[PDB]
């Protein structure tokens, strides 16, 4: 049953009308398929944008419910070498369908992990067998693909999910589940997503589990922040104010009590302070240079461990010394 | 439930030898009229299809069909305990997580029992067999194996061409070309060596030698092989069993 | 839907050497060679999508006439091209007897010659030397340095260059005339700008824009194909003030879904190929970019690292 | 005297590139010389051997010396190269593009018009290893 | 000195086949009552112990014991010249640097002679055999080989469990589990196929399948195999020879111990 | 033209088995009195030379000699279709680009036909056979194979020494040394097992074991093998056919020369 799959897998789009966020590419692909001219596609974009769902729904709309048989889907989980290409992909492209009549579809998902020799062998397979089969390459990084292979396909960039589409999907999930969500809670949820539907679905399931109730109540900002462990804008701005204006010992005490009262992480506070200070209209860019350099150094040091108190004091001192040049 | 006892474990071992290597996953289904099994290779050019009727067993009981999928390699790994003469019983409940293979010698003596883990495969049996094929022919399977083994050395493609009263296998590659031409004939001195051919339309198809090589394994199950060809569908190579058959459907080249 | 139509790159693929709008010198050279005969061993190098494979295909077709099927041996990177293949099949084809006109020769086309192993390339030397009177070799590669010098010593070297704006514009105008498409000057200009001397990519973008919107206009071309990525990165690095570069990185690159790895790597390429600033400042910017590249490869790839890289580059440019 | 066919199809012996990295031509633009040398280092694919060559040669090269700091700046690059080379065995070789830049720092820092003679070189490191 | 002539080179070749692969160094010692040999694998979980009495030879002379160590691989490399039917004579002086293997055909015709270099091994023969084992059983060795070959595919550990009138071999791993259950029985139609079992105490031990696989080789020396198990010591698998025996002592897995 | 029909494809298959592995290219030439073939290995220490007279065939027609060179590997790849009992006909025109192998069963039934691509080889047949050799000996080829297979294990060099009424094969390497000594003898109970020796001068030559191993393959063509040795030239090992022979000329090691 579908009630056992996680929310990321349960709510996977099955038709092209359930893929939100991407409109300019979805309409163009629908027109390509209706008019017949479907070229070799290259879906490039960040994780969680809906490239795999888009191509799966496309193959479903093209071949019907028997998609799992008329399409050759290869990914990084499967062995994709040069010999694998030579045998499997060439035998698939050269032959025809065993279930119906029509062009074939080869979905090379996550093809950014393929060997250079494999791409060099495939770039002539795409150019030779082009009247009976098509190629779809999904990628997160366009630098791992050879320029020859990159030039044979039409590139579609999957933009991050905007506010309207992610709110539409959230409303769809809140309709499918016996769940209510606060408006400010929804805004905070959209803020900690960066256009990643996977994160939204995961944390929505997690905060529904956090409710502890038969779901007769609502999900507020407190639930989201306590479940995702993300700092609140209130505590963020309080720490920033105490760092910018208050005394050194008082700033240290404030940072300690804020990061220990809710168990917040220093890296999340660093990213939040970076995001907040990005809107600050500042004087001569030397302060911004020092701030960015020191904050990136502290983040790279945190990414390897160390003393949290020493790193917090380093953040405080870096912000203070950077702002001391603004006078 | 599944409860099928083979008189000789050898029959099942040879049947599985046929799926061996060319496919990884097999989907079995037992029911009131017997057992069927289907396996498709990754490139989807070969389908291996089995049918064993109730009469092929020494004991068969089924009051509730069971479908079960498994890794072919795991199965063959376990399929060398039959002593060939051992008795083999396939056993499974109505909602199995495993398949039990039970080998026993006549006397109570030695009992080898296995519990193979199953894989979940979306049930989707194909029914691609045709009513009529362009041409139909049968010949000794050992002869077909030799024909395939000859030509294979020359190319990765072996062409089968059929015209009135003529069957011609051809391979042409780097070192040169080869051909084997056979003609229909009835041998009364023993008709299991005859070569029959019924042609409704001349055919000319090419197959990947690597696949024909997988298919010839069926020789171990039957003296003769039936080959049905069509320009409209995958070719059918069939090896008859006592109450049953092992079929290989192979898609022609371009 | 039941079947698709052939793309314009394959449908309008040139079949005669006159239809090629590539480098005029080498094109007329190959045309005169096909007219007179005596085709020598050749190696055609260049960049993807400029008319290298089509050129050698047209040359072989025009030179062999109807004997193309039995006189031309095509081997691509999709086929096995190791030492065993060169030893058996190529040698059997070169030793094969074939009655040809007194001005033609058997042609062995080897696409993607830069991918052949060293053993096969070494074995091909005497293979092409002992049968140089009845078999000729034409290599098509992107990097001539990947082919050993002994092989290059026995053949001509044809280096294909980028296609200027005029040639791609003329070819696109011919395609539009042959297809009856509604277009405009700014749309074709945007297409050629996003092509970057890539004729195949230009025709592909044109066909995609036609099948997606019908009218080839700059707005449609820009909405269906993003601007040349390297150009926005160059404009970001060449910014004079830190806030302008930060806003460019935020809006154009980060808010549109460009990964940090692509941004930093595109950034490295732009710098390496930069010519506006001096050598020392370019090396310092490359050093800072490469330190950011290091941090990113370790999984610390975020917007803060790119912001710090830009800040360090500006500090270097800050005298 | 046979070298015409070599100029026709063979690259630049990594030794010849090392001696070219310490030479400045007074009659050509420094930027054009830098891009020509970058292309020669990239085409050779053996940036490590070129750098080891530069490391063995730089103490014997004539370079206007103020306090031998030039060597201190180059120890930091060389250390950057060693970190990059260690990371090539841990990570997919995207970092290989930056390996050609380290040899070019020798051209910027130690390239002089005085260096007209070819310094021959050896492999003390293989013997030391 | 060493002077031992085997009627058929084949017997010695099969004996060495038993030490083969599972051990690298073997320490032989000839004496007045015959020849013994011991070899222990590197992990020290398996001991291979041989005893060949004077009567197993066509000619044996010993007036002065000689101990000699050698590389098993070197020995087997040379042990395929026996034609099986050839006569084999092992020869060595009292302070040898080598061991001479002399193969001769009945007629004077062909004489293959080898001089194998010896290794110096500290003489330290083990005497780990027990007076009484918890349980003792014998069964056809080909049957034991099949049992081991079956289960081996399933796991790197094969458990042997003994209860009154029941012997059960079990393996359980990734693909699933398997078991072979045998019962004691006297076959008068030919008692070499019987399965005997004497149990003083139920036993349940686990062994590394890789080792049991090495041990089954003894089938080529005897029709039956004797298995003696104890919770206090290494298990003993024994293959009798005419005047002699080849024994394999295998330490049970502690939880992870071959 | 070439038109040679072998009664049994098996004879040709065994002949080619002899060239197999040790040589890559073979140069055949058919003519009025039969077919000859020569192949030399890359190091030029071994020459394989064949002669099949007209009478060895069931049908042979030649009004115009034809010389043809080919890759041995390609030929053997095709040489397993003979069913051994199949009939084999070699066919080629006077200026061939290919060689046709035609296998047919008695009945019209199955016809396997191959068209093998030829290689151009500069015709240069060697005639290195001597009038008289220092010593000549023949013995059963299976015996010679065993002798070679024994010694091969010990060294990469096998020495053949001949003195009056004595033939001695010797190998000496790392693990030790070995020798096989045989004496001339006439067995009337069946003379195909006799060992003849005619010595005009004692000889002592060393050969590379890898080559002698290639040569022993001829056992499948003849019951006996003739060995002719000289200190002045390559040794000759010969396997007689009905109307014909397969010869292997092997250069002695100088000290290091196969
Ligand atoms: N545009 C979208 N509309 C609706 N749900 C979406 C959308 N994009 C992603 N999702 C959800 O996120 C899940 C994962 O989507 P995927 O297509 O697998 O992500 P992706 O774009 O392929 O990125 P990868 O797989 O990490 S490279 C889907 O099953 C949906 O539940
Ligand atoms: N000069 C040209 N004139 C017309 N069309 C061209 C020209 N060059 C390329 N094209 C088009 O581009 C398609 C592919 O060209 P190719 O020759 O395959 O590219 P390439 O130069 O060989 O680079 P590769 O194959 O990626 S190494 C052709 O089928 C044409 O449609
Ligand atoms: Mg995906
Ligand atoms: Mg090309």
């Amino acid at each position: 049953s579908k009630e056992n799959l996680p929310w990321v897998e349960k709510y996977r789009p099955e038709t092209l009308d359930e893929v939100y966020g991407q409109n300019e590419v979805i309409t163009t692909v629908r027109k390509f398929v209706d008019e017949g001219k479907l070229p070799h596609l290259l879906f490039y974009g960040p994780p969680g944008t809906g490239k795999t769902s888009t191509i799966v729904a496309l193959a479903r709309e093209i071949y019907g419910k028997n998609y799992s048989n008329m399409v050759l889907e290869l990914n990084a989980s499967d062995d994709r070498g040069i010999d694998v290409v030579r045998n499997q992909i060439k035998d698939f492209a050269s032959t025809r369908q065993i279930f119906s009549k029509g062009f074939k579809l080869i979905i090379l998902d996550e093809a950014d992990a393929m060997t250079n020799a494999a791409q060099n062998a495939l770039r002539r397979v795409i150019e030779r067998y082009t009247k009976n089969t098509r190629f779809c390459v999904l990628a997160n990084y366009a630098h791992k693909l050879t320029p020859a292979l990159l030039s044979r396909c039409t590139r579609f960039r999957f933009q991050p999910l905007p506010q309207e589409a992610i709110e539409r999907r959230i409303a769809n999930v809140l309709v499918h589940e016996k769940l209510k969500l606060s408006p400010n809670a929804e805004k905070a949820l959209i803020e900690l997503s960066n256009g990643d539907m996977r994160r939204v679905l995961n944390v929505l399931q997690s905060c529904k589990a956090t409710l502890d109730n038969p779901d007769e109540d609502e999900i507020s900002d407190d639930v989201i922040y306590e479940c995702c462990g993300a700092p609140r804008p209130s505590d963020l701005k309080a720490v920033l104010k105490s760092i910018l204006e208050d005394d050194w010992g008082t700033a240290h005490y404030t940072l300690n009590k804020v990061r220990s009262a809710k168990g917040l992480a220093l890296i999340d506070l660093i990213e939040g302070i970076v995001k907040i200070l990005e809107d600050y209209e500042l004087q001569n860019e030397e302060t911004r240079v020092h701030l960015l350099t020191k904050l990136a150094d502290i983040e790279y040091s945190i990414s390897k461990g160390g003393n949290d108190q020493i790193q917090g004091s380093a953040v405080i001192g870096a912000i203070k010394a950077s702002f001391e040049n603004e006078t | 439930m599944l409860e099928a006892k083979f008189e000789e474990a050898s029959l099942f071992k040879r049947i599985i030898d046929g799926f061996k290597d060319c496919v990884q996953l097999v989907n079995f289904q037992c029911k009131e009229d017997g057992i069927i099994a289907q396996a498709v290779d990754d490139s989807r050019v070969l389908l291996v299809s089995l049918e064993i009727g109730v009469e092929a067993f020494q004991e068969y009981r089924c009051d509730h069909p069971v479908t079960l999928g498994m890794d072919l390699t795991s199965l063959s790994k376990i399929l060398r305990c039959g002593n060939n003469t051992d008795t083999l019983t396939l056993i499974a409940d109505n909602t199995p997580d495993s398949i039990i293979l039970l080998f026993e010698d006549t006397k109570k003596d030695r009992i080898a029992e296995y519990s193979l883990k199953l894989m979940d495969i979306d049930a989707d049996f194909l029914k691609i067999e045709e009513l009529q094929y362009d041409s139909t022919l049968s010949l000794p399977s050992s002869e077909f194996s030799k024909i395939v083994r000859d030509l294979s050395q020359l190319s990765d493609s072996i062409n089968i061409m059929i015209t009135k009263e003529t069957i011609k296998f051809v391979a042409d590659g780097d070192i040169g070309s080869g051909s084997v031409i056979i003609k229909p004939f009835v041998d009364m001195e023993h008709p299991e060596t005859s070569i029959k051919l019924e042609m409704d339309q001349p055919v000319d198809l090419t197959f990947g030698a690597k696949y024909l090589l997988d298919i010839i394994k069926g020789s171990s199950l039957s003296d003769r092989v039936g080959i049905r060809l069509s320009s409209e569908a995958p070719a059918l190579f069939q090896f008859d069993l006592k109450s049953g058959f092992l079929q290989f459907f192979l898609a022609p080249k371009f | 839907t039941l079947s698709l139509q052939l793309p314009w790159v394959e449908k309008y693929r040139p079949q005669v050497l006159s239809d090629i709008v590539g480098n005029k010198e080498t094109i007329d050279r190959l045309q005169q060679i096909a007219k007179d005969g005596n085709m020598p061993h050749m190696i055609i190098s260049g960049m993807p999508g400029i008319g290298k494979t089509t050129s050698v295909h047209c040359l072989a077709h025009e030179l062999l006439g109807r004997s193309y099927a039995d006189g031309v041996l095509e081997l691509n990177a999709s086929d096995d091209r190791g030492i065993d293949v060169v030893r058996n099949q190529i040698k059997h084809f070169a030793q094969k007897k074939l009655h040809l006109p007194p001005g033609k020769h058997k042609i062995v086309i080897l696409d993607e010659a830069d991918s052949m192993t060293a053993g096969a390339q070494q074995a091909l030397r005497r293979t092409m030397e002992l049968y140089s009177n009845s078999t000729r070799f034409a290599f098509a590669c992107n990097q001539s340095n990947k082919i050993i010098e002994p092989l290059q010593s026995r053949c001509a070297i044809l280096r294909y260059s980028k296609l200027s704006d005029e040639d791609v514009l003329k070819r696109l105008l011919q395609i539009i005339k042959l297809e009856d498409v509604k277009y405009t000057n700014d749309g074709l200009e945007a297409i050629i700008f996003t092509a970057e001397g890539d004729m195949r990519q230009a025709i592909n973008n044109l066909q995609s824009t036609v099948a997606g919107h019908g009218l080839v206009n700059a707005d449609n071309v820009f909405k269906i194909v993003d601007s040349p990525h390297p150009l926005i990165v160059k404009k970001m690095l060449l910014a004079s003030n830190l806030e302008d570069s930060i806003q460019i990185l935020r809006t154009d690159l980060w808010k549109k879904g460009y990964s940090s790895i692509d941004i930093v790597t595109t950034s490295f390429r732009v710098t390496k190929n930069l010519a506006q600033v001096k050598e020392s400042v370019r090396l310092e910017m490359i050093k800072e970019i490469g330190l950011t590249h290091m941090r990113i490869l370790e999984g610390v790839g975020t917007y803060l690292q790119l912001a710090s890289m830009l800040a360090k580059i500006h500090k270097l440019n800050n005298k | 005297n046979t070298w015409a066919s070599s100029n026709k199809d063979s690259p630049i012996s990594w030794f010849k590139i090392v001696n070219q990295l310490f030479r400045k031509d007074p009659h050509r633009d420094i930027k054009e010389q830098f891009y020509e040398l970058l292309n020669q280092v990239e085409l050779n694919g053996n940036s490590d051997r070129i750098l080891q060559g530069c490391f063995n040669i730089f103490p014997y090269v004539k370079y206007s010396d103020n306090g031998i700091r030039k060597p201190a700046n180059i120890s930091d690059w060389l250390f950057f190269h060693d970190l990059m080379y260690q990371s090539m065995y841990a990570h997919n070789g995207e970092l290989l593009r930056y390996s050609a830049l380290v040899p070019l720092v020798f051209f910027q820092t130690f390239g002089d018009i005085a260096n007209k003679d070819d310094i021959r070189m050896k492999n003390s490191e293989y013997e030391q290893r």
